[PDB]
RNA sequence: AAACUUUCAACAACGGAUCUCUUGGUUCUGGCAUCGAUGAAGAACGCAGCGAAAUGCGAUAAGUAAUGUGAAUUGCAGAAUUCCGUGAAUCAUCGAAUCUUUGAACGCACAUUGCGCCCGCCGGUAUUCCGGCGGGCAUGCCUGUUCGAGCGUCAU
RNA sequence: CCCACCCAUACCCCGCCCUCAGGGUAGAAACGAUGCCCUGAGGAGUAGGCGGCCGUGGAGGUCAGUGACGAAGCCUAGGGCGUGAGCCCGGGUCGAACGGCCUCUAGUGCAGAUCUUGGUGGUAGUAGCAAAUACUUCAAUGAGAACUUGAAGGACCGAAGUGGGGAAAGGUUCCAUGUGAACAGCGGUUGGACAUGGGUUAGUCGAUCCUAAGCCAUAGGGAAGUUCCGUUUCAAAGGGGCAC
RNA sequence: CGGGACCGAGGACCGCGCUCUGCAAGGAUGCUGGCGUAAUGGUCACCAGCGACCCGUCUUGAAACACGGACCAAGGAGUCAAGGUUUUGCGCGAGUGUUUGGGUGUAAAACCCGCACGCGUAAUGAAAGUGAACGUAGGUGAGAGCUUCGGCGCAUCAUCGAC
RNA sequence: AGGUUGACCUCGGAUCAGGUAGGAGGACCCGCUGAACUUAAGCAUAUCAAUAAGCGGAGGAAAAGAAACCAACAGGGAUUGCCCUAGUAACGGCGAGUGAAGCGGCAACAGCUCAAAUUUGAAAGCUGGCUUCGGCCCGCGUUGUAAUUUGGAGAGGAUGCUUUGGGCGAGGCUCCUUCUGAGUUCCCUGGAACGGGACGCCACAGAGGGUGAGAGCCCCGUAUAGUUGGAAGCCAAGCCUGUGUAAAGCUCCUUCGACGAGUCGAGUAGUUUGGGAAUGCUGCUCAAAAUGGGAGGUAAAUUUCUUCUAAAGCUAAAUACCGGCCAGAGACCGAUAGCGCACAAGUAGAGUGAUCGAAAGAUGAAAAGCACUUUGAAAAGAGGGUUAAAUAGCACGUGAAAUUGUUGAAAGGGAAGCGCUUGUGACCAGACUUGCGCCCGGCGGAUCAUCCGGUGUUCUCACCGGUGCACUCCGCCGGGCUCAGGCCAG
């Protein structure tokens, strides 16, 4: 508040031979008076440079980044490696990226908790999603009395096309504990990306791997990134014939003879 | 140069209802939808073109139509506020092509117009018949009757046959005359008016 | 998750509504399950309990303890069934305070009240069931 | 050597830091428009079986009626509840009421529980005396009613 | 003039730490390549500049992390690691949460400010408890009597009183009964203290009535206005009687 | 040719060599004893020899003077916003900036949309106004890199020209 | 009767009949009034600031508002607000500084009422009183109440077609109400499972809280469709009826076409503005006009042009909100923090008064808050108890430091404290305990080599099933041997 340390009368009893010149309160009868005020080394007093609500609390980020970003973590998330230094349990997967039939997902297929449920253990997210179930911990801190009580990891994101399958399937992974759901036409960085780390399990289904295309063809002022490195197998380049006739002999070993 | 010599900290506004605001105006314009259904959530906007020599190249929607177009389109003053035109008494009609503009707009309006009677067991000749009352229709008048082509068309092909001649002695010559004449225009009728004296003097 | 606007997640609000409630409300939330019987024979999970209940304690330590409802102590949130007291040093009987949630009802004080209760639970439960069936 | 002073350690003191807690603040967001002469906001004085305060209330005084719920309140005492019910409760709701002396505060005053006036009703032997009770008596202004004043303008 | 001897962080040789510099290291049997191997030189520091790391509150992710078979905190002549800020463990106490890693964030690191608040020492069982002449005996009460009571004595105020009553101010201090602690700078059975009760009776005493110095309404005039002047005014400011 | 002190860095081989079955030649091995635990080592307290002003601030050139400090716990002082500037990282690039607003939403998040607008793409002049190719976008001297080995010559600098 | 009898006008009275105003609140809003600190080296222009304080007046918003506008364009078109215009035009001692607007994009959109006319073949208008609810009266008012007209026009004509009033109403929406899924299953620890393990179930509900420790399934709630009962409004598909006495619209036109005065404007003074050459407001003086008047940001005259139409008035929305009420949240604070106040806090307490203004949360799951005995006058102490714990005893969770007491050890001839290095005493962390490899002997088993079949792979390497018949493999047990092993040394 602006007012807090501020609402008190208080004047300095100037220079003298006792006491410091910190403003102290006026008046008798109660042990406020002649206490120090208005510092901020005192007790009851006005903190330094008090917060204020004009403090910058959103960034602007080019959409062209975000955009850039999307791409990075969905590629990123068909890496199985990345998926596993993640730490996403996707040992029993069948195949990354997963995807599942929308005969399964659509209408009123996964409307039941248990039905889907029983389709992620069927296509293998059983258990990444045991996973998040094992792994819920109370908070350390005062989160807790703020509240933020439980802390547990992320399970897998299922992704789907809201025109061709429905949205009842949302309904249906709510209540799974670490299950997301997404549309294809709207994706979050913050959700294919947690705590800046790449590698989400995803879920597809096919109505959004066939739509994804026109996804990414929709974007107006945006194209897929060219890299600039086009091929990313370091050995391969070092080691192909092309280098490797040209250089000269080794003017030594990876370790040294000491002389003398 | 920054202006912090007052009491600024009293008077900053801050703008975290952004989100709320735009909730409270989406949800106005349902509530006003949903009231005025089945009419369109706006009205029908006149096509004018922007003031001062920077804009006039480009049109944008207007207040409302004059009263010589909604005279010139049959649609009378009292009615036309009744059936979704707008209208505007202080707009005049100085040059014949927004007016026929407009009143194109307003005869294109009336015959996608769809008027349902008064008492639904008497209707009259000017109402839309019940056979006639269902279609597909538009809920907003901006979108619908919006302005197509707010600048000219910058690109034209044209054969090399009918190319243009050109003014005579060059555009940048043209322009320099044209300068010169305005800022001679009194000096010449100055002298003219010298020399018609002097002549009538010593004719 | 809640979704309503009007449904509150507060630690806070919660503690204060729970540790302010008053005596009705009170009644509410000093409510207790039913026997395996009972439950079948009225189709009803949870009742309020009230003096003159048969319990039965299924936790703590006077557990599978029964006895008649002799007090609804709502002021601090528990009941006392007979026979299930301690002594004081002086040697005298002192009732122990258990929450209605961890006893079970085996045999409900019935009046016409009660039946009503019973009665518009039970129906609300089987329409619910038909409706969602 | 002890005592004394100092140091080191254990236990006990003094004191209330640290840790954990939070029916509380602080900031943001959404919704709503509702004080008063039909007497407000504020003040004072009272009211519980046993309270000083906080809370609630006004001589109908931790309250009445009405609606709803349906078996309590609790520190003690004393009573319950026909439990198959016009019905407990420091319960909720709240449309009917009560609402002391004041206060813009309004008969005149007030540093006084001071002094009046008008009209009814009742009681005490009472045409006269005494006492009690009830309803009233501020200012400015508006519309209207009624009673008036002025050679101010006229008719007769 | 001569010979030997003593020792500085100086000079020589050796080891180790850091910094700088120069090399090596892929048809990878290949590496926290931000690594490792070889070689040389250098090492003080105020104002000032730069880099890397340690620690605290909170946020995302992660460790299928620790924990009532004991989290956090605290004490420790008990240990281990780090140049260091620090980190980790053992033992005791204790009772409900907390930590490591990578990013994000800040009300993030104290010996000073005659700093703020709170607490505590030496001084120190010290200064002092010395104005108003003064106390003593027996008995009772009581656990306990210089400062409670009764009696017995001795004194003081000395009628402008240490007497008897009021005005202001206080508000129950008045009276009876009882009383642990606190207070009565010693004590206390006593108390204006603490606890529970009781007590203030008017036609004649005051107030109430009158007006004084003075203050405030009204008429009216100022003032943007809160309001100022005005108290007999430039006001239609009211009483009585009679009536066929 | 003796006598003594301190030190043993490295860790398959590679080398320089020599007195050449081998070696003192690019850094210590061999043999032996006692003990195997508080014996070595470490921490704490104390004595002993030597060494050693009380911190912070201020002042000037420096001391001295002066100021603050009885003790302990907790609190306690370069922060935030706007606007510039230089440098780093990132995206796009003669363009760039979605977030005033609109659509959408699992609802203050995320995702999507475009008109205008800002900056840049042209300057100069007080203004009216005018407005950037003689030439493979010029000549000369350097200049990394490349080269068919004759030269072509990036950035940048100096200089002479052109608009 | 005329010295009478009246009608008006103006001004009064009444505790006359009926009404209204005051004060509170004031965050936001409309005005008035109005500083100084500060920033300019100082400082009378300036800046802070047309702000703080003071005064008057409203509402849920207020205010503004349907051009005497902007413009100069191919013209826009009430007001308000956001972005941009733009730190720009412009203003400024000795310069510190100040600073709009038109256009453009968007949010939101909504238009109108009088005065100036004769109803004049009919004051057609209205307050109040009494009503039998049909009306009847007392009056207001012609010094003007209705209808008609408002500049976009209109009035009068011509002309021929169009338009209208009531009553039901299915259904829908808003607000309070009844009701909602699943374990208290077994084992261990524990005072108590809500912890761990196992077996399940619910989930459009795994938000939150409580319950004796981390609970989706013990309880309240939570999600979604609905489902009971009640009230008051609004929207509304459609359906019945009267029809033209009257009103209303469109089209054309000879003619007519009233339009706000101590006001506009000018001078002067003060104040204000970016408008110190172009701003607004107010006071004093002067004081208009009829194609007139205002404006067109450099003074004036002449001739043009372009735009509106002042001096009367009303009106939702988009906008503001440190006040009030209801609600939901947070990378906020965690009892010296966060509001002064988490507590009988604007309280206790101080001051004549205006005013000033604290400190202060935590036993335990449950008082189970210590029976009884004993010692003391008592406070209390000791036994004995409660509790899982009193090492939790209403001084109460945890319980640091300063500082104090006891016990143990030590030192001390006018300071201690600190650094280097031994020693003494006390107390400790490591290290070690044997491993590996052979040669024999004794056991206990054929997951020895080869081959066959199947399978997988890195496509030549492996696993699995049969085959070994014990001079081969794998462990164990006794010896013997070599090597490597801890500390201090010669």
């Amino acid at each position: 508040s602006e007012k807090a340390g501020h609402q008190t009368s208080a004047e300095s009893w100037g220079t003298g031979r006792a006491v410091a010149r910190i403003p102290r309160v006026s008046g008798g009868g109660t042990h406020r008076a002649g206490q120090g005020a208005f510092g901020n080394m005192c007790r009851s007093g006005r903190m330094f440079a008090p917060t204020k609500i004009w403090r910058k609390w959103h960034v602007k980020i080019n959409q062209g980044q975000k955009r850039f970003a999307t791409a990075s973590a969905l590629a990123a998330s068909a890496v199985a490696p990345l998926l596993m230094a993640r730490g996403h349990q996707v040992s029993t997967v069948p195949e990354v990226p997963l995807v599942v039939d929308s005969a399964a997902v659509a209408g009123d297929a996964v409307a039941k908790t248990a039905a889907a449920y029983k389709l992620l253990k069927a296509i293998g997210a059983g258990p990444d999603v045991e996973k998040v179930k094992k792994s819920k911990k109370l908070r350390a801190g005062k989160g807790k009395m703020r509240g933020r009580r439980h802390r547990q990891r992320r399970g897998p994101l299922i992704v789907y096309s809201p025109e061709h399958d429905g949205k009842e399937l949302v309904k249906g992974f709510r209540n799974i504990p670490g299950v997301e759901t997404c549309p294809v036409d709207a994706l979050n960085l913050l959700q294919l990306a947690p705590g800046g780390h790449l590698g989400r399990f995803i879920v597809w289904t096919s109505a959004a791997i066939k739509q994804l295309d026109a996804v990414y063809e929709s974007k107006k002022g945006f194209f897929l990134p060219a890299n600039i490195v086009s091929q990313a197998d370091l050995s391969r380049l070092i080691n192909s014939t092309e280098i490797q006739s040209v250089l000269r002999a080794p003017k030594g070993e990876a370790r040294t003879k000491r002389a003398c | 140069n920054n202006h912090f010599r007052k009491h600024w900290q009293r008077r900053v506004r801050c703008h975290f209802d952004q989100p709320g605001k735009k909730v409270t105006r989406r949800l106005a314009r349902r509530a006003k939808a949903a009231a005025l259904a089945p009419r369109p959530v706006d009205k029908l906007r006149p096509i004018v073109r922007c003031p001062t020599v920077k804009y006039n190249r480009r049109t944008r929607l207007g207040r409302g139509f004059t009263l010589e177009e909604l005279k010139a389109a049959g649609i009378p003053r009292l009615l036309a506020p009744t059936i979704g035109i707008a209208v505007d008494h202080r707009r005049k009609n100085l040059s014949e092509e927004s007016l026929a503009a407009n009143v194109q707009r307003l005869k294109d309006y009336k015959a996608r117009l769809i008027l349902f009677p008064r008492k639904s067991n008497k209707p009259k000749k000017a109402d839309t018949p019940k056979d006639q009352q269902t279609a597909e229709t538009t809920t907003s008048l901006r979108t619908s009757f919006g302005v197509e082509q707010p600048l000219a068309p910058g690109f034209t092909e044209i054969s090399k046959s009918e190319i243009p001649a050109g003014i005579e002695g060059g555009a940048y010559r043209a322009l320099r005359k044209a300068r010169s004449d305005a800022r001679l225009v009194g000096v010449r009728e100055k002298r003219a008016k010298e020399k018609a004296e002097a002549e009538a003097n010593k004719k | 998750m809640k979704v309503r606007p009007t449904v509150s997640s507060s630690r806070r609000k919660a503690r204060k509504a729970h540790f302010s409630a008053p005596s009705s409300v009170r009644r509410v939330i000093m409510s207790a399950p039913l026997s395996k019987e009972l439950r079948e024979k009225y189709n009803v999970r949870s009742i309020p309990i009230r003096k003159g209940d048969e319990v039965q304690i299924v936790r703590g330590a006077h557990k599978d303890k029964e006895g008649k409802v002799t007090s609804v102590y709502r002021l601090k949130y528990v009941i006392h069934v007979e026979r299930v007291t301690r002594e004081k040093a002086t040697g005298q009987t002192v009732p122990i305070g258990i929450h209605p949630s961890n006893v079970v009802i085996t045999k409900l004080h019935l009046d016409k009240d009660r039946e009503n209760i019973l009665a518009r639970i039970k129906a609300g439960r089987e329409q619910v069931a038909k409706a969602k069936g």
